[PDB]
């Protein structure tokens, strides 16, 4: 796809000379953008793979100074 | 598809209050000059109100259109509250430094005090009138310039602004009785609320349409919705018996072959978890949004005959739909009942009034079996209504579970008969299955008080009343997830945590709010078209408006025939107070507006007499009348439907007098040439040749000194007379001292729209969790 090709052109062409400090930047984020996302619809565990899936909404309440992370970020 | 449902329900923000910055105005003041009499013209000028954006059309209909699009105006502008403080500005005249409402009053005030042409008296008030408190009350009286009606909207406007003292009580007040009086919940707040606060409250008045009486696809759509918010909130069952733990207790039960668990002998089919909690959810959430559930199940599986008679105490039967339930109860009847005696097998008839087990009560002479069939077959719901809401309520015997125990003595009977007709096998196959339940007895009872205690808790949490009716669609309801459940359950409670219940009734309250504000909107409209003569309109974009601002329907496939009923019934709903009396100011007071805007004229009279002109004054002379009598009208809307030039063509090719009534233009003309050479009487006949009209356009001679041939008047002793009059009014003229007045309200309120986050809520630990009876709920072991 397209994304996929400018991902990998803007890797490739760096990853040529940065070998320290990228994958370590990239993922990074993702640990903040999973506190953003509301839920509709769940799943559930009870032993080990049991499932029982919840229609619950839970919305995010994702403080500000956290968008300021990921802005520097 | 279902997501996207409680996507649309969760994002309705309630009715947003409002708060107005300036003053409703129609009217402004204006400098026109004076014309004394006979004609010539004062050094002195003169205020008189006039119309701000006169924009009004010609024809009559088309200004009663003009007037409903001005009561909408007026309606969304219609406030909820206001502080006139916010309003407030400086005088910049004033003796005591005071102030006045709006910025608009403060620039006549101040237009005034300037112009040479002005008594003393009005500079004398205006540096007298001022603001006033007193804070022990806290009110305020701020001064005002208004023309009558702005002033009549604008006291409408305070007088009748919706608001409430909000205390510490009415928190309290706000949550149901049942909550407040269950004893498994801890209420309490960390604030204390002024007397300066206010609040608004919801109109929660019923379902004044009565959707369910013949709009069975909306119904549809309004039960699914609450069928699927209803699942938002059934607790997830936290915790159960493992899932392969029990099922080898169940094969040695039945002491099977070795690895048939991959086979699951029938009994065995779909136990596990993500069934059980689906029943859970699905019978609780159905009772409550009533919808009905199908069922969908096998007959080799005989398990699900036998969990289905737990299903069919606890729940109602008008509950499910017919085929279904006719269809498992007589596979109980065929295969667990009748071969317990000796009985044929049965023979029944599809579309046969009785259900099997009415037919099978007076049958069998056993006694634990044939009254549990009478109170399976006469089990239904109680209507009852608590807190202003209908509720379908259970038996009292079916909260408090017992009929489990009438259950099992149905069971315990059978499993003591012999089956004699049929082989070994087949007894011990059923009998074993029915001990598997025997065995969850006590586990059966714990989770019917459960159900029956979250059902009712959540019944609290209803605004809309909720009725009893079979539905087009259903939803499914597989047996092997209610053997699941009567299965897999044990020492687990769980109560829905207060903030889901609050959650819920502040869901269901803006739906409720939604409903009925807009139905008093699509009522306010349909009602002043009916009053305003239109009888052109198509009253259907106003009902798709209504059911967008409802947002769970799909108007682009609805079509006109449910919107026409719909709107049947939308007529004959009382519109509410507010906007009723703001159309009442309008109809008493739409004529005056319509005899003001100096583009259209309510009328010409021809009459060929040489008769005079009026000594206005805004004018000098003027060919203008202002109460159309003597003269017979034609209305000219009338002629307009129905073209019939004919009456008016045989009047004026016979120069008979007439006069001719709707809003029509006018052209001014400040010559007197055009006085003598009467060219007003030269344009009424384009009416005769084409035979439209449209483009009639009389004449106003206004005669002045400023008119350039004036001088003619003052030197020949003529009064001005004339033919073809016009019918008009005059402007009124501005006394500032009668247009002023003193508006008052409330000093520094607070308006707080959210009320239960002030209300924190917290759980007794849900082993000490107790329901109605005050007896301990999940306690048999």
């Amino acid at each position: 796809s397209h994304e996929d090709y400018l991902i990998a052109r803007e890797l490739i062409v760096l990853s040529y000379s940065n070998r320290s400090t990228l994958a370590k930047l990239v993922s990074s984020p993702m640990s903040i953008l999973v506190a953003l996302v509301d839920i509709n619809g769940t799943f559930i565990t009870n032993e080990e793979l049991e499932l029982e899936f919840s229609n619950k909404y839970v919305r995010a309440i994702v403080p500000d100074q956290t968008f300021d992370e990921l802005k520097q970020m | 598809p279902k997501e996207s449902i409680l996507k649309k329900l969760e994002d309705i923000k309630p009715e947003q209050v409002k708060k107005q910055t300036k003053l409703f105005r129609i009217f402004e003041p204006r400098q026109l000059p004076v014309y004394r009499a006979n004609g010539e013209k004062e050094l002195r000028n003169r205020w008189y109100w006039k119309l701000k954006r006169d924009t009004l059309p010609d024809g009559d209909y088309d200004v009663r259109e003009y007037f409903l699009n001005l009561y909408d105006q007026v309606l969304t502008e219609m406030p909820d509250y206001l502080l006139l403080k916010d309003m407030a500005v400086e005088n910049k005249n004033s003796r005591d430094a005071g102030k006045v409402v709006d910025s608009e009053t403060a620039a006549i005030c101040d237009a005034i005090f300037q112009d040479e042409e002005t008594e003393g008296v009005v500079r004398r008030f205006i540096a007298e009138m001022r603001q006033r408190v007193q804070a022990d009350r806290n009110v305020v009286n701020y001064p005002s310039i208004l023309h009558p009606i702005d002033h009549a909207f604008n006291e409408y406007f305070l007088q009748h602004q919706l608001v409430e003292p909000l205390n510490n009580d009415i928190i309290f007040n706000y949550i149901p009785e049942r909550i407040r009086n269950d004893v498994n919940y801890i209420l309490n707040m960390d604030r204390n609320l002024p007397s300066t606060a206010r609040y608004i409250r919801p109109n929660l008045l019923q379902d004044r349409l009565n959707l369910h009486d013949n709009f069975e696809s909306l119904w549809d759509t309004i039960t699914t919705s609450n069928y699927i918010l209803a699942r938002s909130v059934v607790p997830d069952l936290k915790e159960l018996v493992s899932t392969e733990a029990q099922i080898q207790k169940m094969s040695q039960d039945l002491q099977l072959e070795a690895l048939t668990i991959q086979s699951e002998t029938q009994f065995l089919t779909g136990i596990n978890s993500q069934a059980a909690n689906d029943c859970f959810k699905t019978l609780i959430a159905a009772m409550l949004s009533q919808r009905t559930m199908s069922l969908d199940f096998v007959t080799t599986n005989y398990m699900s005959l036998i969990s289905g008679m737990w299903l069919l105490t606890v729940v109602p039967n008008d509950m499910f739909i017919r085929e279904s339930l006719v269809a498992c109860q007589l596979a109980i009847i065929n295969t667990i009942i009748y071969p317990a005696f000796g009985m044929q097998r049965m023979h029944y008839r599809n579309g046969d009034p009785q259900t099997p087990f009415q037919i099978a009560e007076q049958q069998i002479q056993n006694f634990q079996v044939a009254n549990w069939l009478h109170f399976v077959n006469n089990n239904q719901f109680r209507q009852v209504v608590i807190d202003g809401v209908l509720n379908q309520v259970l038996n009292d015997n079916i909260r408090n579970g017992h009929v489990v125990n009438q259950l099992m003595e149905a069971l315990m009977q059978l499993s003591r008969q012999q089956f004699p007709t049929m082989p070994v096998d087949y007894k011990r196959s059923i009998q074993r299955g029915i001990l598997l339940l025997s065995n969850r007895l006590g586990q059966l009872v714990d989770l019917t008080r459960l159900l029956a205690y979250n059902y009712e808790t959540l019944m609290a949490c209803i605004t809309m009343n909720m009725q009893h009716v079979q539905t087009l669609t259903t939803e499914k309801l597989q047996l092997t997830s209610v053997t699941s459940l009567c299965m897999l359950i044990g020492n687990a409670t769980v109560i829905p945590s207060p903030q889901t219940l609050f959650h819920y009734y502040n869901v269901n309250v803006n739906f409720h709010s939604n409903y009925n504000e807009r139905i008093n909107d699509a009522v306010a409209i349909i009602t002043a078209a009916n009053r305003l003569n239109l009888y052109q309109k198509k009253m259907k974009s106003i009902v798709e408006d209504f059911l967008k601002r409802l947002q769970i329907f799909d108007i682009s496939r609805v079509p006109d025939d449910q919107m026409y009923r719909l709107r049947d019934r939308l007529r004959l709903l009382p519109v509410e107070i507010r906007r009723l009396d703001i159309f009442n100011l309008i109809l008493m007071n739409m004529e005056q507006i319509e005899r003001a805007s100096d583009k259209i004229a309510q009328g010409v009279i021809i009459a060929y007499r040489d008769m005079q002109l009026e000594r206005d004054e805004m004018y000098g002379y003027v060919n203008i009348a202002r109460n159309l009598d003597g003269f017979q009208q034609i209305n000219l809307e009338e002629l307009m439907r129905t073209g019939d030039y004919a009456q008016i063509t045989n009047m004026l090719l016979n120069n008979q007098p007439v006069a001719l009534v709707g809003a029509l233009p006018f052209i001014t003309d400040s010559s007197v040439i055009s006085l003598v050479a009467k060219l007003d009487a030269t344009v009424f006949a384009q009416i005769v040749k084409l035979r439209k009209v449209d483009t009639l356009k009389p004449i106003l001679y206004k005669i002045n000194s400023d008119s350039n041939d004036f001088y003619l008047v003052a030197n020949y002793d003529w009064v001005p007379t004339s033919t073809t009059k016009v019918y008009k009014q005059i402007p009124q003229q501005f006394d500032f001292r009668a247009s002023m007045h003193m508006l008052t309200s409330n000093l520094t309120f607070t308006v707080y729209s959210d009320l239960l986050a002030f209300v924190s809520a917290d759980t007794v630990e849900p082993i000490n969790a107790v329901a109605f009876d005050n007896m301990r709920i999940m306690n048999e072991l």
